[PDB]
């Protein structure tokens, strides 16, 4: 079934560089694209960054511009964000779900927090 | 050790060779996995109506092509030299010449935005106008049941499409007057001028229709036949629902609640290529065609000849692996037979172009009449069946096993045992 389990996230001192990594099973990624949300605590799901199922093309959010890193592996059911420079504006758990094929179970999340 | 010793085990060590000869190929003809297929005819009191496609050859009007248009596209739909210029024009009709040269003006223009989908939707050929009675079982038809679809071939129309909510309709006798019966007149004189062979110029009249069922998207570049003005055609159609095996079996993609595509929300052959497409285009350069589905941007006619044409040109030929798309494990298809019938009679002929107050030559050579029906009511049905199963396998094993030797697995434990005992 659908996993899309999320792993590689933890606390990190402010302006550092943390790699995110998800493991999505339970259908073809292939041609899935891949995006990445932050849950602020008490606020909605808020998309960070979306890639192209080819890989191509990546999109990222107004504050995610130059500042973070979408890396999507084929083949390894991989997805990598390679955050840096890291702030506490930014602090929430991180959900990886595919941006245009909506209706799937959302994974638990790892929490990223830039306090120290 | 006598003789009859000697034979018994002799007789013994040579059918274990034939059993053994034996059991390995019944278990790599297991490893096949092979399968049958099983054809049948389920007669049915009802059958749910095709979804039916069409659309004109033309893929837009001229005389809804406007100054605008002509500016910012005219050199895509080919009217317009490179340099926003008329080509030769020997063989040119005056007054058609005369009514696109005050269209190619552009002096002291000011052009205005341009949306590829808008002018599609606006020049594209209306079905209010086309269709000229539509008629479903004997029940009055009309322009609001085909909704507006957008292809390669432009603004195409769908008839029972099941979207939208409407319920699918049903049939309940087969014969020619039990089904769609549309008189179409496909507008010959809205055509765009062919002034030189290009490329792709095309020289044909008539309308292009697809027989598909609901649940897939019209496919009418590559599924659709042709039907030609001035002759009633019989479409006598033939449902044909279809079982395949996933793997190991067979190749074929199990159906799931939801689909495995970005943009649709049930799995196709079909969505699965136009999926493709689009996903390629919006990760290469950001549009999308007219007729692709998603929420980007519609690519500006300059984006055609350095975005869309080479792009999927490159896609087709030689890039052609990216997407593999594995063909559900059941799916109705619709069979056809086609034929043709003079229109209209002498009889009737003047009755037309009096209904219309169009010429008895126009009607001659513009009204065409689609008549789509089933045949008989039943369906064909073709399975896919696994040939040899493990019961089998495991049948045919101890059979013979029980033939060579007479064993069992319980004799060969028994004989585990007093090997064991000896070692020890
Ligand atoms: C797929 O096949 C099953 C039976 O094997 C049938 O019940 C189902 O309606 C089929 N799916 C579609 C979309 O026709
Ligand atoms: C039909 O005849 C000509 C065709 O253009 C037109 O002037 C006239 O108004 C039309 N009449 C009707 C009743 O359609």
């Amino acid at each position: 079934q659908v996993q899309l389990v999320e792993s590689g996230g933890g606390l990190v001192q402010p302006r550092g560089s943390l790699r995110l990594s998800c493991a999505a099973s339970g259908f073809t990624f292939s041609r899935a694209a891949m995006s990445w949300y932050r849950q602020a605590p008490g606020k909605e799901r808020e998309m960070v960054s979306t890639i192209g199922s080819f890989g191509v093309s990546t999109n990222y959010s107004d504050s995610v511009k130059g500042r973070f890193t979408i890396s999507r592996d084929n083949a390894k059911n991989t997805v990598y964000l390679h955050m840096n420079s890291l702030k506490p504006e930014d602090t929430a758990v991180y959900y990886c779900n595919a941006r245009y094929r909506s209706s799937y179970p959302w994974g638990q999340g790892t929490q990223v927090t830039v306090s120290s | 050790l006598s003789l009859k010793r000697a034979l018994w085990a002799l007789c013994f060590l040579g059918s274990l060779a034939v059993l053994l000869c034996v059991c390995t190929e019944r278990v790599q003809y297991y490893f096949h996995y092979h399968h049958v297929t099983k054809l049948d005819e389920v007669a049915a009191s009802q059958l749910t109506f095709p979804a039916v496609t069409f659309c004109n050859l033309n893929e837009f009007r001229f005389s809804q092509v406007s100054k605008n248009d002509l500016y910012h596209a005219g050199e895509l739909l080919a009217l317009l030299n490179n340099r926003y210029e008329i080509p030769d024009t020997q063989m040119a009709d005056e007054k058609q010449l005369e009514i696109l040269q005050d269209k190619a003006n552009f002096r002291s223009f000011k052009p205005k935005p341009f949306n590829m989908r808008e002018f599609y939707d606006r020049a594209g050929h209306d079905i209010r106008d086309m269709l000229l009675s539509c008629h479903f079982r004997g029940e009055v038809c009309s322009a609001e049941d085909f909704k507006v679809v957008f292809t390669r071939y432009g603004k195409c129309y769908t008839f029972n499409s099941g979207r939208d909510g409407r319920p699918r309709l049903k049939t309940m006798k087969g014969g020619t007057g039990n089904g769609l019966e549309i008189m179409l007149d496909i507008q010959q004189d809205e055509y765009l001028p062919v002034w030189g062979e290009t490329d792709e110029t095309s020289f044909e009249a008539g309308i292009k229709v697809q027989i598909h069922s609901q649940d897939e998207p019209p496919f009418i570049d590559q599924l659709g036949f042709g039907v030609a003005p001035g002759f009633q055609t019989f479409v006598a159609c033939q449902e044909q629902r279809l079982i395949y095996l996933p793997p190991p079996w067979g190749t074929c993609k199990a159906v799931t609640m939801d689909s495995d595509l970005d943009f649709f929300d049930s799995y196709s052959i079909t969505a699965c290529r136009i999926d493709c497409e689009t996903r390629y285009l919006v990760e290469n350069c950001n549009c999308r065609m007219v007729h692709m589905p998603g929420d980007a941007p519609y690519c500006t006619p300059e984006q055609y000849k350095e975005c869309a044409d080479p792009a999927l040109d490159f896609l087709v030929e030689k890039d052609q692996e990216y997407c593999v798309c594995e063909m559900p494990c059941n799916l109705t298809r619709y069979g056809k037979e086609l034929s043709m019938v003079k229109i209209p009679s002498k009889a009737s002929a003047k009755y037309l172009a009096k209904k219309y107050n169009k010429s008895e030559q126009y009607i001659g050579e513009n009204i065409l009449v689609l008549d789509i029906f089933f045949e008989v009511l039943n369906y064909e049905t073709i399975e896919q069946k696994k040939a040899y199963e493990i019961a089998g396998l495991l049948g045919d094993i101890g059979g013979q096993m029980g033939l060579f030797i007479g064993a069992s697995i319980l004799t060969v434990l028994e004989l585990f045992d007093y090997a064991y005992e000896v070692i020890k």
